[PDB]
RNA sequence: CGCGGGGUUAAGGUGCCGGAGUGGACGCUCAUCAGACACCACAAAAGGCGUUAGUACAUCUUGACAGCAGGACGGUGGCCAUGGAAGUCGGAAUCCGCUAAGGACUGUGUAACAACUCACCUGCCGAAUGUACUAGCCCUGAAAAUGGAUGGCGCUCAAGCGU
RNA sequence: GGGAUGGCUUGUGGCGGCCAAGCGUUCAUAGCGACGUCGCUUUGAUCCUUCGAUGUCGGCUCUUCCUAUCAUACCGAAGCAGAAUUCGGUAAGCGUUGGAUUGUUCACCCACUAAUAGGGAACGUGAGCUGGGUUUAGACCGUCGUGAGACAGGUUAGUUUUACCCUACUGAUGAACUCGUCGCAAUGGUAAUUCAGCUUAGUACGAGAGGAACCGCUGAUUCAGAUAAUUGGUUUUU
């Protein structure tokens, strides 16, 4: 049978639910700030709070680099840059003098040599078993995640032949 | 709409004879004589003063009406063709194979026959037949050209569309290979 | 009347003259008529007529009219 | 295409039963349903329709509009 | 459902049915088509099947591999008396055939 | 290129997916195991075979280490199925053996032990020039 | 070798519309709703993996074709720096990426909906939510796919320089007979013309030497101002004096 | 070839001799193909051809009329907020959705058989729409497990907008306050449309009258979240 | 709605199957599987250089629409920018003269110019046109899988459609 | 004792805002509204985040059909120089293959190849054979239950066995027209397919690296129809 869904007009659906103080957030700061890891302490209940507004931002550099692409082609668009309607005369340099670039192309030769080296030392092959992709399968996957979504405490089996061998990071 | 009466002129020069009879037109002048079946249009001919041909449709449709333009047109090139004729050069290019053009005369068809070899340096040998009453001749005033003459338009352009048609360069940019016969000049050939 | 040939329209800046044109060449003519002592027809037949502006140029203190 | 020389499988213009009822049960249940639309409808409309006029081709267009000049003016005489 | 693997049809409808034919001596269905510009000549003959044997072939093929080369080749025999000629028949052509 | 080569006659094939030939050159290889025949046709259930002259792809069962891991292309250089050439001659060979070469043909290994046909050969250059016997 | 083996780079309308053509097409396309919810469920996820497969296999084919700018010669790759802005070539190819990524996520979510989905029309539903998205990530990509189309074509047409072999490179100012000198040494097709400029390009021709190849490597002209002021034009010829280990003949006009 | 060897093939070389008056021909031959096109495509292809050319007569009348008009912000805004990307910005304390369909419990629990005979246990019910289950979740063992809300319908985010900033951003979820059809849907955490819900809004911003913090707040879903594989929320504001 | 004979009709029909008209009047339509029992869906303010009938606005012997022969200029290579950029890679302004008319330019073109071309104007010709909507009929407006269906033959100034 | 959604579907998301040609309205200036557009849903990275079976499929063997075309044939377009391609159009004539993996949604890998296209005729319940969903009776192990037993489950072993009937199909005879010989041909069926090599030619084209095609010639792949000189195989030639 289909009910009636229909939701009453009351003047608490209009209100905040939950308010938070300045001095509230400053004294969650400090504690996220001096918060430390202990091994022999579980996490049991965690309190519903603004986490967004209480852990601290994330470095300078990150912040830089989430940006630089969408600033430069903000500065740039693709249009001006290639292509038949194209404006760009002056390229973009990591060099200011003929010294500069001297230089920079020794170091680059440099670079692009040791880079070959590197891959150098580090008929088509056989192509690899079956056998070696168990424990990969969706099956058993959709098994594990399962098992963890079921349990409170998991037990993590590491052989002490080889713990960070078998370590399941 | 129905149009009670429609009707068209064509003058005929005064060197020119042309019998009609059952909408078979037959035009004869100095160059020669030729024949159009005309009997799938509804038209009446007729003699409307000395040396000019009416064309008349009764209770015709617009279409009916400009039919008679198309019928006009045909036996005014045919008049032409059999006073002045009609002439379509054709040059021939190329950039490093040198086309071979050789201009034969059929003597059991009575039709020219056009051989084409080397083209872009292939080994086949393209041949062409005309169609009957158009003549073709190697030009010796300009360098690698085709001349096209006779009496029916439809036959000699028909006959340089065929020449055009038979060296078609396949798989290649045709913004590089530019080898061709292409018509160069459509003319009278009085 | 379906099949017809489509009319190109012109994105340019320059459009058709139409009546006013004519009535202000009424009002050029009508109005240099009492200024000056006389009125010479000339006539330019199968000619490229673009030696004109040199004429009116030359010609300065008198009024051409080519409408 | 090459409809000509090769033909696909022709579509069948004979009906079946179940389709012209089916087809006939819609169309009611279409009706209705616009009539109930129409009675709900609140787009505004206008008391008095836009009326087209007298056509321009039609000939005596100039002596019509004497006539409702002159019925016009003997009107407001009268009243 | 469709076939999963395909593969092509075993035997030829082109040969059917795969009966007994109706004669034992064999049916010429299509004689050469006649041109009227050559001369006379008849376009078929019998024979009986004797067997088949062995020979040794000098061939020239040019571009094959087997060019001025010796080729082993099956042949197969057929006695051929001569044949008497004992009879004519006319034929016309009719919307029929 | 493909490695299957043109202007070869009609044979009868002898070796299908599966078989295993001896290694007839010194490049360290003791046995070939076909995986792949160059120029199969593609029929139901038909296992892809090759005959003399024939270029295969193979495995190393048994030799040195460092080939055991990578498909080669190898020549068929002689087979034990009897077949008949031209000439009206049926012929056979004592086993079935190839050479591993690169897809252009030319040879992995310096020598070849024992005979090759003639129509191995024929068609690899390579093969003939550094064949002892051609047989 | 070159950069000629990368296939073109179509427009975000025309990948949108190659894509729904070969899911359209490639694919039965008749489901009836009286089928089995399990028949529903295969028809409706495998049209969505399909789509995303052929979004994988385009953008996969555009990243692996495009050259590695870390991975070339400091010639080769500061080249490509002045020729296309390194910076913009990142950035269009990251676009791309990025884009290739989305695309399998959502249709990794929604095969896991079509999972559990319970009939033909919320099926239906899931499968154009799936390709809806996936045309809009398609469409937010409208000038980075234009871009590396005319990159793709310049580069195509970009001359091949071994940076590592016998190399005479000719430089100056123009209009001193660089590209005179490189027709007279090599069959180099290189313009010669009196305006200054004529040459816009690196070109590169080849003459035998006593059983050897060498490269003669034609330039724009170079003028009298520092190399902030110096354009890519310039730049070009300013990269290959750096960069290629070559012997420089500079060309006076007395 | 090098560079524009095309363009410079053609300043050597020209192009061919019938190329001008073949591509006038064929310009000249693009009407009746395209009536051509319009009369004789089928299926899709002249769905799709009959929907592009609409779009370019539209784009052509536009563009006539602007040759037409030739000859003939609205918020104010500081001068550091001028140039810049900004939003259009457009008691009965009732919902925008007073009213949605009514969702049965048969549409809402499919039975799930257990057992190995012939004949199964239907005890176990399974949700079918998508499901909010809350920080700390644990699922129930499975011989108590009788509802089951499988993980690849829950959902932890939602596309929420604010009606007066006229502003979209996804939030967290914080709970499901009332689900219109059934308490037992609500108590499930069920994301229906009409459902309210709440929802964090501290990206959003909002300052109370006595200077806190407001860091949850009430929205509505607006869509169907079974259909769409998403959860569409209005804030009610 | 009893069993029969005669007469007359209803719904539906009168080219043949099939009893009854290749009946009469005026028009419309040609479909590369038209249409003939349609209204629903596909389906939209949809796409048609198919064919008619209309409505509104506009031009026109002071010469309309189409063409052909010609002009399409001067300040001026307008300002900024660019290695170069002169209407025609771009950004912004876009005025005046001579005017019959001619854009600080519609496209082709040049490295840049040049050159060609379009808008607009004049001469020749000669009488009706142009645009946008509306109503009819026609085409497209999405289809799978054995060989088939306006019931079948077939029908084109119908044996289709409206009265 | 009963019983065993359908002229559906296909290629382009949802919510919210704005614009909007048009529809209406012009005693109210509201309301519908395509085309669009804007918000939410990595500098070619990461690889230390795989998110639940109530719904069951397979495999041979063989035939046919559709086109929504992977290849082959033809054609249009693209900086398409050549070569290799890419997008698209007509086209179902002809093909579209071995193989590995059952700790498992058997779906993905490797290779050969011209290419290894997708579907229907069952799955809108359903007697050819044969493995899984799968499940009578025997038996352990796990969970639940005081227990009989039931299941969140996992494992093992296990009975359906025609055809001589009508029709269809494949073949084989045949009465009546004296027997026989030579024929005709309505109608039904219909068949070939792809690659490689030589030459063209290291030529056209190209800075270089590279690098075609038409005509001509020779083989091979798959299919089809025959045949037994030879080579194998088969031996109750007992
Ligand atoms: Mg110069």
């Amino acid at each position: 049978e289909v009910p009636k869904a229909v939701i009453e007009p009351n003047r608490k659906w209009f209100t905040n639910t939950r308010v938070i103080s300045q001095d509230t957030l400053q004294s969650f700061r400090e504690a996220m700030a001096e918060k430390q890891k202990d091994p022999y302490t579980v996490l049991l209940k965690s309190n519903k709070l603004p986490m967004s507004l209480i852990r601290d931002g994330p470095k300078l550099e990150d912040g830089l680099k989430k940006h630089q692409a969408k600033m430069t082609i903000e500065r740039e668009p693709f249009s001006e840059t290639f292509g038949p309607k194209a404006q760009r005369k002056r390229p973009k340099l990591s060099f200011n003098t003929v010294d500069e670039l001297a230089g920079y192309s020794e170091q680059s030769l440099d670079s692009y040599h040791a880079r070959l080296e590197e891959k150098k030392l580090l008929s088509v092959a056989t192509a690899k078993e079956a056998i070696f992709n168990k424990g990969t399968s969706k099956r058993i996957w959709n098994e594990l995640y399962k098992v963890i979504d079921s349990s409170d405490v998991i037990l993590h089996v590491l052989d002490a032949r080889d713990p960070l061998g078998t370590r399941c990071r | 709409m129905r149009y009670i009466h429609s009707e068209e002129t064509i003058p005929v020069p005064e060197n020119v004879k042309v019998s009609i009879k059952s909408r078979l037109v037959t035009v004869e002048g100095p160059r020669g004589k030729l024949q159009k079946d005309l009997s799938h249009i509804a038209v009446n001919f007729s003699v409307v003063k000395k040396g000019v041909i009416g064309l008349e449709i009764h209770h015709g449709s617009r279409k009916d009406v400009a039919a008679l333009r198309t019928v006009r047109t045909i036996i005014n090139n045919m008049i032409i063709g059999v006073t002045k004729g009609f002439k379509y050069k054709m040059r021939y290019v190329y950039a490093h194979f040198p086309i071979n053009v050789n201009v034969e005369k059929n003597a059991e068809t009575g039709c020219y026959e056009v051989e084409i070899r080397n083209f872009i340096g292939e080994k086949i040998v393209r041949k062409v037949v005309m169609a009957p009453g158009v003549e073709v001749e190697i030009s010796k005033a300009q360098k690698d050209e085709l001349i096209l003459s006779g009496n029916s338009l439809e036959a000699v352009s028909q006959s340089a569309a065929d020449i055009q048609q038979i060296c078609k360069v396949r798989n290649k940019d045709i913004r590089k290979f530019l080898d061709g016969i292409y018509v160069s000049e459509k003319g009278n050939i009085v | 009347p379906k099949s017809k040939r489509a009319r190109v329209y012109h994105l340019t800046q320059v459009n058709k003259k139409g009546r006013e044109a004519k009535e202000r060449l009424f009002s050029n003519i009508r109005e240099t008529i009492p200024k000056y002592q006389h009125c010479f027809v000339f006539s330019v037949d199968n000619m490229r007529n673009n030696y004109l502006k040199d004429v009116r140029h030359e010609l300065n203190d008198c009024r051409i009219f080519f409408g | 295409a090459g409809t000509i020389n090769k033909p696909k499988k022709p579509t069948s213009k004979r009906k079946t039963t179940r389709l012209r009822a089916k087809i006939s049960k819609r169309a009611a249940e279409k009706k209705r349903k616009e009539r109930k639309l129409a009675r709900k409808n609140p787009e505004w409309r206008s008391k008095l329709k836009k009326d087209p006029g007298i056509p321009n081709l039609f000939p005596y267009k100039e002596r019509l509009l004497q006539q409702i000049e002159e019925e016009r003016i003997r009107r407001k005489e009268e009243l | 459902s469709h076939r999963k693997y395909e593969a092509p049809r075993h035997g030829s409808l082109a040969f059917l049915p795969r009966k007994r034919a109706a004669r034992h001596r064999g049916r010429v269905k299509s004689f050469p088509k006649d041109d009227p510009k050559k001369p006379v000549h008849l376009t078929a003959a019998m024979g009986y099947k004797a067997g088949m044997t062995t020979i040794v072939r000098d061939l020239d093929r040019p571009g094959a591999k087997a060019h001025k080369k010796e080729v082993v080749e099956a042949v197969t025999i057929i006695d051929c008396p001569p044949m008497v000629v004992v009879g004519l028949v006319g034929y016309i052509e009719t919307p029929r055939g | 290129k493909r490695g299957a080569p043109g202007g070869k006659l009609k044979m009868t094939l002898g070796l299908p997916v599966g078989a295993i030939m001896n290694c007839a050159d010194n490049s360290g290889a003791r046995n070939l195991y076909i995986i792949a025949v160059k120029g199969a046709g593609a029929r139901l259930n038909r296992l892809p075979a090759g005959g003399v002259g024939d270029m295969v792809m193979a495995t190393v069962k048994k030799g040195k280490p460092e080939l055991r891991k990578k498909v080669h292309p190898a020549v068929i250089v002689r087979q034990a199925k009897p077949w008949k050439r031209f000439d009206g001659v049926f012929l056979y060979f004592e086993d079935n053996a190839g050479v591993i070469v690169n897809p252009k043909g030319e040879m992995k290994g310096s020598a070849i032990t024992g005979p090759v046909g003639k129509e191995a050969a024929e068609l690899w250059p390579r093969i003939a020039s550094n064949a002892g016997v051609v047989m | 070798t070159g950069w000629k083996d990368i296939p073109p780079v179509p427009t975000a309308q025309e990948f949108i519309d190659i894509v729904l053509s070969r899911t359209q097409r490639r694919l039965p396309t008749q489901i009836r709703p009286g089928f089995k919810i399990s028949r529903i469920r295969a028809f409706y996820t495998r049209k969505v993996k399909f789509t995303q497969e052929t979004c994988s296999e385009k953008f996969g084919a555009i990243i692996s074709s495009f050259p590695v700018l870390s991975d070339q010669h400091p010639f080769h790759r500061d080249l490509m720096n002045i020729l296309y802005d390194a910076d913009h070539f990142k950035v269009a190819l990251g676009q791309i990426s990025t884009a290739k990524n989305l695309i399998e996520t959502i249709s990794r979510d929604y095969v896991r909906l079509l999972k559990y989905a319970q009939s033909l029309y919320q099926c239906k539903q899931l499968k154009r939510a799936a390709l809806g998205r996936m045309a809009t990530l398609i469409k937010r990509l409208k000038d980075p796919l234009i871009y590396l189309d005319q990159v793709r074509q310049h580069l195509a047409r970009l001359p091949d320089i071994n940076p590592t072999t016998r190399t005479l490179l000719v430089a100056g100012f123009p209009n001193v007979g660089k590209s005179s000198f490189v027709r007279s040494v090599t069959r180099a097709d290189t313009p010669v013309e009196p305006y200054a400029f004529t040459t816009k390009s690196l070109f590169v021709g080849h003459l035998d030497y006593k059983y050897l190849r060498y490269q003669v490597i034609d330039t724009p002209g170079i003028l009298d101002h520092p190399l902030e002021e110096m354009n890519t034009i310039e730049m070009q010829s300013v990269t290959a004096l750096a960069h290629l280990r070559a012997a420089v003949l500079y060309f006076m006009d007395i | 070839p090098q560079n524009e060897y095309i363009e410079r093939h053609r300043k050597l070389h020209g192009r061919r001799l019938d190329a001008e008056e073949r591509a006038r021909k064929k310009a000249a031959r693009e009407g009746h193909k395209n009536s051509e096109n319009a009369q004789n495509l089928r299926g899709l292809r002249a769905k799709l051809y009959a929907k592009q050319r609409h779009a370019q007569k539209i784009q052509m009348r536009k563009a006539i009329k602007q040759h037409e008009e030739r000859n003939v912000p609205s918020d104010p805004i500081p001068s550091y907020l001028l140039d810049r990307a900004n939003p259009t910005t457009a008691a009965r304390f009732s919902v925008p959705i007073p009213k949605v369909r009514g969702i049965s419990e048969e549409e809402m629990f499919k039975v799930v058989k257990t057992g190995k005979k012939t004949h199964k246990k239907g005890w176990k019910r399974i949700v079918t729409k998508p499901t909010f289950v809350g920080p700390d979740f644990t699922r129930r063992p499975v011989k108590y497990e009788r509802f089951i809300r499988p993980m690849g319908l829950r959902y932890k985010k939602a596309n929420v907008t604010h009606p007066t900033l006229n502003v979209t951003v996804q939030l967290p979820i914080l709970s499901v306050k009332k689900n219109p059809s059934n308490p037992l849907y609500t108590q499930l955490g069920v994301l229906t449309k009409g459902t309210i819900i709440e929802v964090n809004v501290s990206d959003l911003g909002i300052v109370t009258a006595s200077g806190k913090i407001a860091w949850g707040r009430y929205a509505q879903i607006t869509n169907n979240p079974e259909n769409d594989g998403c959860v569409n929320a209005v804030l009610l504001v």
